[PDB]
């Protein structure tokens, strides 16, 4: 046998290995949310802080891969770290190479080269852990994509990652089939509406942490506490 | 369990207490270590006449003064007997004196686990500064010096008997013919020249075969 | 073991597994007309959330390669990847040839690193090849474990055996123009569950004078009048 | 029981060597029949989908140097990667020694490859078994018959085919050494490829067939085309209607 | 039970199975004991026999003048072992011209040592030193066990039917730091004595000592050698 | 069980063993010592229409006065050969005196034993053997078993039929019935003729005489010696 | 699950009975769940010995004493004060 | 179960790696661990088993000096612990040989996390059974303090327990109010947790090994001078 157990197809003509790590990204008990705007791509994730003997400074899941280029990582802790660092490896290593910066879309794909190596071969095992990452691109405006341990790397304006993942893209689908561009107030709050409606406790301004990126304003801003608290006073008006 | 490498749950990792039982399926060998020299004796055990009595050796001279005699896959004895010889004459080109026979037996037992386990046991005899010496090496990679020792098939066996004909100011002349009478009762057949090798230490002598046929003058008083 | 492998008797069971996952379900016809060669396939994306200008199912491999897929879609990143590298590899060693339809029987014998060294675990996605520098054109496709087959008109989706059916039905035939993606359109058709539209369907086409993956106002264009 | 590649049997037979070389029975066909001034082979065309353009100009039939060419049976893959390896080795015994390499040598290195794949390591058996027909200086014309096993064998009348048994016997019935020509191994070659497939009156397309000649000192490896293929069809044709009726 | 088979796998009840059998290699082996003082340490070793014709075998082994160790069970990964001390130490004299102190060689020890127990196909070292040194602070005496966790101690005994010899050298480690170098020795000849049975008796053939002090190099002292330390053996077997 | 090169519970080597009882499938191989000539034969009855005889080669020269002959797998045997004769064309450039015939089969030996050792290469599958005139007049004749070793035979009797023409060979195998060259051959005969039918050309002799070159002995004379035989065999009613 | 049934049914019906059930760790598993063994099939035994504890609440007669070695390998099932609660 | 916790590289039915599950059942077994991040410092203590008194004075010590300023208290599987120290000190060595001055804690944390990420994600390899505290102080950077689990990623610690009672200490942890508390009174309240913690209840007596780093070392993360918080070991026990 052994078909569900090492990184080889099935006799069904399946491959269950990458479809058990999909699942370890549910796994963990996060959720997270990718909304591209009209020129913006906001991400928030909630913070379950445990106790507050832990510091909320460092507990985040949100990242700067490089100056432009932000990430938001979904399922265990460990495999995400290190895809973060490699991330990070690959932005440096290609801005080294190439002069200009890398292009968000190109790192999801190379991450998502690498994802798909770690699920070929049978000595290592992939990474259970779903990185979304947003940047802004010049000719392209902002660019959200998303990476699975699967290799395949894709996803756009509205995208959720996440235990109750599905419940999140079904009501950014009804947001976005609702035909109005978001700006950068209308962008933030689909996204905090989206999660609150996903888990229902209000979102007290210090268990989200929402990482944002605008055409105007470049660079992956990791908003204090004080603007996801404005922003949360906005919404709720 | 089956791994080579893996331990057993009681005491001891296996597979190589499956090869330290291939002296089992190896013939006899008793070699005895007296004041006067080192008597080794084993039987050829030759299955047909039509192969040459000389072909089969279980004795073999690893240097001028130092003797091996193997028990068990003679196959892995060619290997463990070249890199003693290799060994002792590097020690002799980079020291120029005489390998210790205990230096020998030290590194062939280093060299026997570093690869499936050697399944041979090997009797070294020599002579040294310390007088006459033996040892018996043993698949385990595992040497303990020895003054009368018997391998092989039968181990146990000669090794009691060995135990009391024994004693420890005899001669060679006494050791030679103990260790062909313990032979005759070991072994099925008689102990004929064509079937019987014998290698003998000195202290002022290379350790050549023993006589060569002629050596009935030891067998006809056994 | 580190190879393509797993062959008992008579059989090649982890092929035929991986030829059982390139089943898959998207169809990605291709066509060999007598002016060149056409290779469309189609993107059902999940619900509107996904892009279809994000990702692509055609990909040129160089000036006239293309190339369309099957199931295995990031394996297929990989596969697309080690053509380039090969074809460009080809290309300068034997420098300024514009190989690529004399390439495109050389680039597809070189798909062995695709399968005869499996990597383990074989690749899962089976791939049709265009190319149009030779005076005429070429359609081949490899699969997870064979090699070229130099094909006509051919499907590799959930409804292939119905799709190739509908293929020799409506006569591939020889004397058809550059505008058979008509017809491929049409077999997509067969396979297709929905209204297809531009960025619903992905076409690319090789003709002599090179290879163009069509954008949606010409795709949106051939699919208005069917 | 099967295991590992590098194992041996209870009795102490390689059982997945002798599956997979009884597995080459399985699938293709192909046949060699060697005569004076001329040395050909005969292929079946197993899948004749109208779908294909046949413009690689060769599946069964490879040449793999000046002076040889050989026949695969087994599965593609290995076999792609088995006349490379080929041809590598003869264009390197080329660039060693400036002659072109006697065919008995080149079956040797190709089977010592074979041998060596399934001697050692954790690597499977080239599923393959091939036929080759080359000229020598030292032997002339030659034909041999290597197996996955890594046994090669010199033969003059043989089949690797899934009637490979039917065909070999076919052959045995019908044929005679020295009076042997090109046009009669052709005969004979079309009539044993449509004894041992099914459908009488074989088209010219499902049978793929090369002859390797003698010119004028160079060796000349034609495969024969469509034309000429049915050509030697009529002719086998007219004297089965003779044969038969003449009773 | 499958989760004992390989080094590797972790047993889900916790600690893994196959070091914990490692251990059971020093307990099927024959005792020795070692035991520290104010300026000296002692090793007193059974050198077990195979017969009455053959040698005892050897034990306390030779590192260095300062270092002297005593092995207990799997002989053959233990040579091995004495030679990658003697190496290291060797190493210390070439370097900086000073003896090795026992707890770096001992610490070095366990890394080398643990390395196996981490990786496949790598059977962890079975085999049991108690190591005896002077460094500048005095003796000690040191025990490695396979599971590369060792320890520092006043005076440990391991080997077949050691806890009784444990149990006596526990009981009067109270006057160990004030004895005579015979009277040390003679309490750990009892502490050997008492783990035979009582037909077993200690000999000059089948004993070792492996005496190092402050101005005493290294020494391993036998039949001849031991007779003086036996004499006033106070036999109660 | 187990069926790989490692020691079994009761010794052994269980795929040696199965490689050496692979030499019965194969044919019987006979050859023969005598002080004037070595001659050995191999008996083939094999032979399609269709194949050609001269590629059968199942005895083959190394060095023009060393011959082997063939009992088991053909590939594995033909591989020993390769390898062997560049050995001795290397002990011939080194060591400029010719191989000798103790030598090669110690190589040969060599070869099988390193094979043997490690699970990685499988145990070589044949049972060579060795005849030929050594550079001191002397001709010899050894014979190498799969496993690891070689046994200098007056008779080899190696294939199919082994023990039946080896018990033959041993009951009369008269030194005065070897004396001449031709009653050399004519013992050979009459041994080998008695395995299976050996009727019209069935045997296939080697002869190596003192420094002449390996001569292959042509079908009518092979039926001459067969009627000689048959001659030898009448008046004796 | 029914020889524990008729175990109290006979200490019902003879006098206020000793019920003295051994190897409770045996009976009950700390819930340890690996695909190994999940105590699936003896979670029926347990709770059957659960829903019996009380049938004698009335009138308290037959008491119920379990013995074992190691209480840990328990869930809090069989720990609570209706039921098992005197742990010595 | 069965086939799915057999090696690491093998995903559960459910998306989870057994192996590194059953690693934290060791670090749960093994004694725990205590760290607090004081007002100006960070303070450490663990109770370690006296499994016989034939050892000598604290041997094999919880405790390990990583670096100048960092120190790790660690518990579990105590010679792959070591090792894992012993990475560490050359992660260190390395920082400092390449990019000059002394390592942050959270780079530190972070690489050596990662390194126990790659000894978790492959298959010949095993997680590494063990837990630690890194604790450290600068001026600059004030005190920090990270724990790694056998298999998970380093996380900011005000306070943190790991071993065998985790919980229980952690309850008196929070309710210890740090932040503004000295780590005088800091060492005195978590030499008070651990013998709070039982120690011979059911095991065997137990010693007190206590790590300092702060302003009031200037760094230089050393042990705690045990002669003189005898007495705050006194304080503990009343």
């Amino acid at each position: 046998g052994f078909d569900r157990h090492i990184t080889i197809f099935s006799p069904e003509g399946r491959l269950y290995q990458v479809e058990y790590a999909f699942k370890a990204i549910n796994q963990g008990g996060l959720t997270s949310v990718a909304v591209r705007g009209k020129d913006c791509a906001v991400i928030v994730t909630q913070k379950k802080v445990p106790d507050k003997l832990l510091d909320s400074s460092t507990v985040t899941h949100l990242f700067k891969i490089t100056e432009n280029i932000g990430c938001v990582m979904t399922g265990m802790t460990a495999d995400s770290r290190s895809q973060v660092q490699r991330a990070r490896y690959e932005a440096a290593n290609w801005k080294y190479k190439y002069g200009y910066e890398i292009p968000v879309d190109m790192l999801c794909k190379r991450i998502a080269d690498i994802s798909q190596v770690y699920t070929q071969n049978a000595e290592m095992r992939p990474l259970g852990c779903c990185m979304i990452l947003i940047g802004i691109d010049e000719e392209q405006g902002p660019q959200v994509y998303k990476c699975d341990p699967a290799g395949y790397y894709c996803g756009f304006k509205a995208t959720a990652a996440g235990v109750k993942q599905t419940e999140s893209t079904s009501f950014l689908e009804k947001k976005v089939k609702k035909k109005f561009d978001w700006t950068f107030e209308q962008t933030v709050e689909t996204a905090i509406t989206c999660l609150s409606t996903v888990l229902s406790i209000d979102f007290k301004p210090s268990e989200i942490e929402v990482g944002v990126v605008t055409v105007e304003n470049p660079k992956f801003r990791i908003l204090t506490e004080a603007e996801i608290d404005a922003h949360l006073v906005a919404l709720a008006e | 369990d089956r791994g080579v490498n893996t331990f057993s749950p009681e005491g001891r990792l296996f597979q190589v207490e499956y090869a330290i039982e291939a002296i089992k399926l190896g013939s006899t060998a008793i070699g005895i270590q007296t004041s006067e020299g080192v008597c080794l004796a084993v039987e050829k055990r030759i299955t047909s006449p039509l192969m040459e009595p000389s072909s089969i050796e279980k004795i073999v001279e690893i240097d001028a003064h130092i003797g091996c005699a193997m028990s068990g896959l003679i196959a892995d004895a060619k290997t463990l007997i070249d890199k003693a010889r290799v060994e002792t004459q590097n020690h002799w080109f980079t020291y120029n004196e005489t390998m210790t026979v205990e230096s020998v037996t030290q590194a062939v037992s280093n060299l026997a686990l570093q690869s499936r386990p050697f399944g041979v046991a090997l009797l070294f005899g020599g002579v040294d500064e310390k007088g006459p010496q033996l040892f018996h090496m043993d698949p385990s990679g595992t040497f303990v010096q020895c003054d009368a020792r018997a391998i092989g098939s039968a181990s146990e066996g000669a090794q009691s008997s060995l135990q009391e004909v024994y004693h420890k100011s005899m001669t060679l002349k006494e050791a030679i013919k103990s260790s062909l009478i313990i032979l005759k009762q070991v072994m099925e057949e008689k102990l004929n020249a064509t079937n019987i090798e014998l290698a003998t230490v000195q202290p002022g002598q290379n350790f050549h075969m023993f006589t060569k046929e002629e050596l009935e003058e030891v067998i006809k008083d056994i | 073991f580190s190879l393509t492998t797993f062959s008992p008797s008579g059989k090649l069971v982890q092929i035929e597994y991986a030829l059982a996952a390139v089943a898959g379900g998207a169809p990605s016809v291709g066509i060999k007309a007598a002016n060149g060669v056409v290779l469309a396939t189609e993107k059902k994306q999940k619900s509107i959330l996904y892009d279809e200008r994000s990702v692509h199912k055609v990909e040129p491999i160089t000036k006239h390669i293309g190339l369309v897929y099957s199931g295995m879609g990031p394996d297929y990143r990989v596969l697309v990847h080690r053509a380039r590298k090969l074809a460009q590899q080809y290309y300068l060693v034997y420098q300024e040839p514009i190989p690529t339809a004399q390439l495109v029987q050389r680039v597809a014998s070189v798909m062995q690193e695709y399968t005869q060294s499996g990597g383990v675990r074989p690749f899962g996605v089976s791939l049709l090849i265009c190319g149009w520098n030779e005076g005429r054109p070429y359609l081949f496709q490899s699969d997870p474990s064979g090699a070229y087959f130099a094909w006509k008109a051919t499907a590799m989706g959930k409804n292939y055996v119905n799709g190739k059916t509908f293929l020799e039905k409506r006569y591939n035939e020889d004397l058809e123009l550059e505008d058979a993606i008509h017809t491929a359109i049409l077999t997509l058709k067969e396979s297709f569950e929905g209204q297809m539209t531009e960025d619903n369907i992905e076409v690319g086409i090789c003709n002599e004078a090179g290879f163009r993956r069509l954008t949606p106002t010409e795709v949106k264009d051939y699919l208005a009048a069917i | 029981y099967d295991s590992r590649t590098t194992i041996f049997s209870p009795e102490g037979r390689l059982y997945q060597v002798e599956y997979a070389m009884e597995a080459i029975g399985h699938a293709g066909t192909c046949l060699g029949i060697l005569a004076n001034d001329g040395v050909l082979l005969a292929a079946e065309r197993r899948n004749i989908h109208k779908l294909l353009d046949e413009v690689f100009f060769s599946e069964k039939i490879y040449k793999l140097n000046e002076d040889m060419a050989c026949s695969v049976a087994g599965i593609t893959s290995d076999a792609n990667v088995l006349t490379n390896e080929l041809r590598l080795i003869a264009q390197r015994y080329l660039l060693q020694y400036q002659e072109p390499i006697p065919c008995e040598q080149l079956v040797t290195a190709l089977c010592d490859i074979k041998q060596a794949y399934t001697q050692f390591g954790g690597k499977r058996p080239f599923g393959v078994s091939l036929l080759y027909i080359g000229w020598d200086k030292h032997y002339g014309f030659q034909l041999y018959q290597s197996d996955p096993s890594g046994n090669y064998g010199g033969w003059k009348a043989t089949c690797i085919g899934n009637n490979s048994a039917a065909a070999v016997s076919m052959l045995k019935q019908d044929y005679k050494e020295g009076e042997m020509t090109l046009k009669s191994a052709l005969a004979l070659a079309i009539k044993v490829l449509n004894k041992t497939m099914d459908v009488s009156k074989l088209s010219a397309e499902k049978v793929e067939i090369a002859t390797l000649t003698r010119e004028n000192g160079k060796t000349v490896i034609r495969v024969l085309k469509q034309k000429e293929v049915e050509q030697l069809i009529k002719k086998h044709e007219e004297e089965e209607a003779k044969a038969e009726r003449e009773k | 039970n499958q989760y004992d088979n390989d080094v590797t796998v972790w047993s889900p009840q916790g600690r893994i199975h196959q070091i914990e059998y490692a251990m059971e290699a020093v307990k099927q082996g024959s005792a020795t004991v070692g035991l520290k003082s104010k300026t000296h340490a002692v090793l007193v070793a059974l050198k077990r026999a195979q017969s009455e014709l053959a040698a005892h075998q050897k034990k306390i082994l030779h590192v260095d003048n300062h270092i002297g160790i005593s092995i207990a069970g799997l002989t053959a990964d233990a040579r091995l072992l004495c030679n990658f001390m003697r190496q290291e130490c060797l190493d210390s004299r070439f370097v900086f011209d000073r003896p090795l102190p026992v707890s770096r060689l001992v610490s070095l020890i366990g890394s080398k040592t643990q390395i196996p127990t981490q990786r496949y196909g790598r059977r962890p070292y079975g085999v049991g030193l108690l190591i005896a040194g002077y460094d500048d602070m005095g003796p000690h005496i040191f025990q490695t066990c396979p599971s590369a966790n060792y320890f520092d101690c006043r005076a440990m005994s391991i080997g077949a039917r050691s806890q009784s010899a444990r149990t006596y050298l526990e009981r009067h480690m109270s006057e160990f730091m004030e004895c005579n170098l015979n009277e040390l020795v003679k309490h750990g000849l009892r502490a050997l004595r008492e783990t035979l049975p009582a037909e077993q008796d200690l000999t000059t053939k089948n004993v070792s000592i492996g005496i190092v002090g402050k101005d005493l190099e290294f020494t391993i002292y036998d039949d001849d050698d031991v007779s003086p330390f036996l004499e006033g053996l106070e036999e109660r077997p | 069980d187990r069926a790989i090169t490692v020691f079994s519970p009761d010794g052994h080597l269980f795929q040696v063993e199965y490689a050496q009882e692979a030499v019965k499938k194969g044919s019987t191989a006979v050859g023969v010592r005598g002080r004037d000539i070595v001659v050995l034969g191999v008996e083939k009855k094999s032979v399609a229409k269709l194949q050609d005889e001269r590629t059968v080669r199942k005895i083959c020269a190394l060095d023009d006065n060393v011959c082997m002959a063939f009992a088991g797998l053909t590939a594995d045997a033909r591989i020993v050969i390769n390898r062997a004769r560049v050995e001795c064309q290397s002990h011939r450039l080194t060591v400029e005196d010719p191989v000798t015939v103790e030598y090669i089969t110690r190589y040969i030996a060599s070869l099988k034993q390193r094979y043997t050792q490690s699970n990685g290469r499988r145990p070589f599958g044949i049972s060579a053997l060795i005849v030929g005139f050594d550079f001191d007049g002397t001709p010899r004749l050894y014979q190498t078993d799969p496993s690891g070793t070689y046994h200098a035979w007056k008779a080899n009797a190696i294939g199919r039929g082994a023990k039946s023409v080896r018990e033959f060979l041993e009951k009369n195998y008269t030194d005065e019935a070897i004396e001449t060259d031709d009653l050399t051959i004519k013992l050979v005969i009459k041994a080998l003729l008695e395995v299976v039918q050996s009727g019209g050309k069935n045997i296939e002799l080697a002869v190596m005489r003192r420094d002449q070159s390996l001569k292959i002995l042509n079908p009518e004379e092979i039926e001459k010696y067969v009627a000689e035989i048959e001659k030898e065999k009448e008046e004796n009613e | 699950a029914k020889l524990v049934r008729d175990a109290f049914a006979l200490a019902k019906e003879k006098a206020p009975s000793i019920i003295f059930i051994d190897e409770l760790d045996a009976i009950g598993t700390k819930r340890f769940d690996s695909e190994k063994a999940g105590d699936r099939e003896v979670q029926r035994t347990m709770l059957e010995l659960l829903n019996q504890l009380d049938g004698f609440q009335p009138n308290t007669q037959v008491k119920v004493i379990a013995a074992t070695n190691r209480v840990d390998i328990l869930d809090p099932a069989l720990l609570r004060s209706g039921r098992l609660d005197r742990k010595i | 179960g069965t086939g799915y916790d057999l090696s690491a590289s093998t995903f559960s039915p459910d998306g989870r790696v057994f192996q590194v599950e059953y690693a934290m059942k060791a670090v749960e077994n093994s004694s725990t661990a205590i760290g607090i991040r004081c007002k100006d410092g960070v303070v450490f203590g663990v109770e370690k088993l006296v499994l016989s008194k034939l050892y000598e004075e604290g041997s094999n010590k919880r405790l390990f000096n990583v670096d100048r300023h960092v120190g790790m208290a660690v518990a579990g599987l105590l010679a792959d612990a070591r090792s894992l120290a012993d990475i560490a000190r050359e992660e260190a060595s390395n920082f400092r040989s390449n990019f000059g001055y002394n390592i942050p804690l959270k780079h530190l944390a972070d690489r050596v996390a990662m390194y126990v990420h790659a000894y978790t994600l492959y298959s010949a390899v095993r997680p590494f059974g063990c837990s630690f505290m890194l604790g450290s102080y600068s001026v600059n950077d004030g005190a920090q303090l990270y724990m790694i689990d056998p298999s998970g990623v380093s996380y900011g610690y005000w306070g943190c327990a790991i071993g065998k009672a985790r919980q229980a200490a952690k309850t008196e942890i929070e309710k210890l109010q740090m932040k503004e508390m000295t780590c005088r009174d800091i060492v005195k309240e978590v030499a008070k947790i651990i013998y709070i913690v039982h120690d011979e209840v059911k095991d065997k007596a137990f010693e007190l090994e206590l790590s300092w780093v702060g302003e009031l070392t200037n760094g230089r993360h050393e042990i705690v001078p045990k002669d003189i918080r005898e007495e705050a070991e006194k304080y503990a026990k009343e």
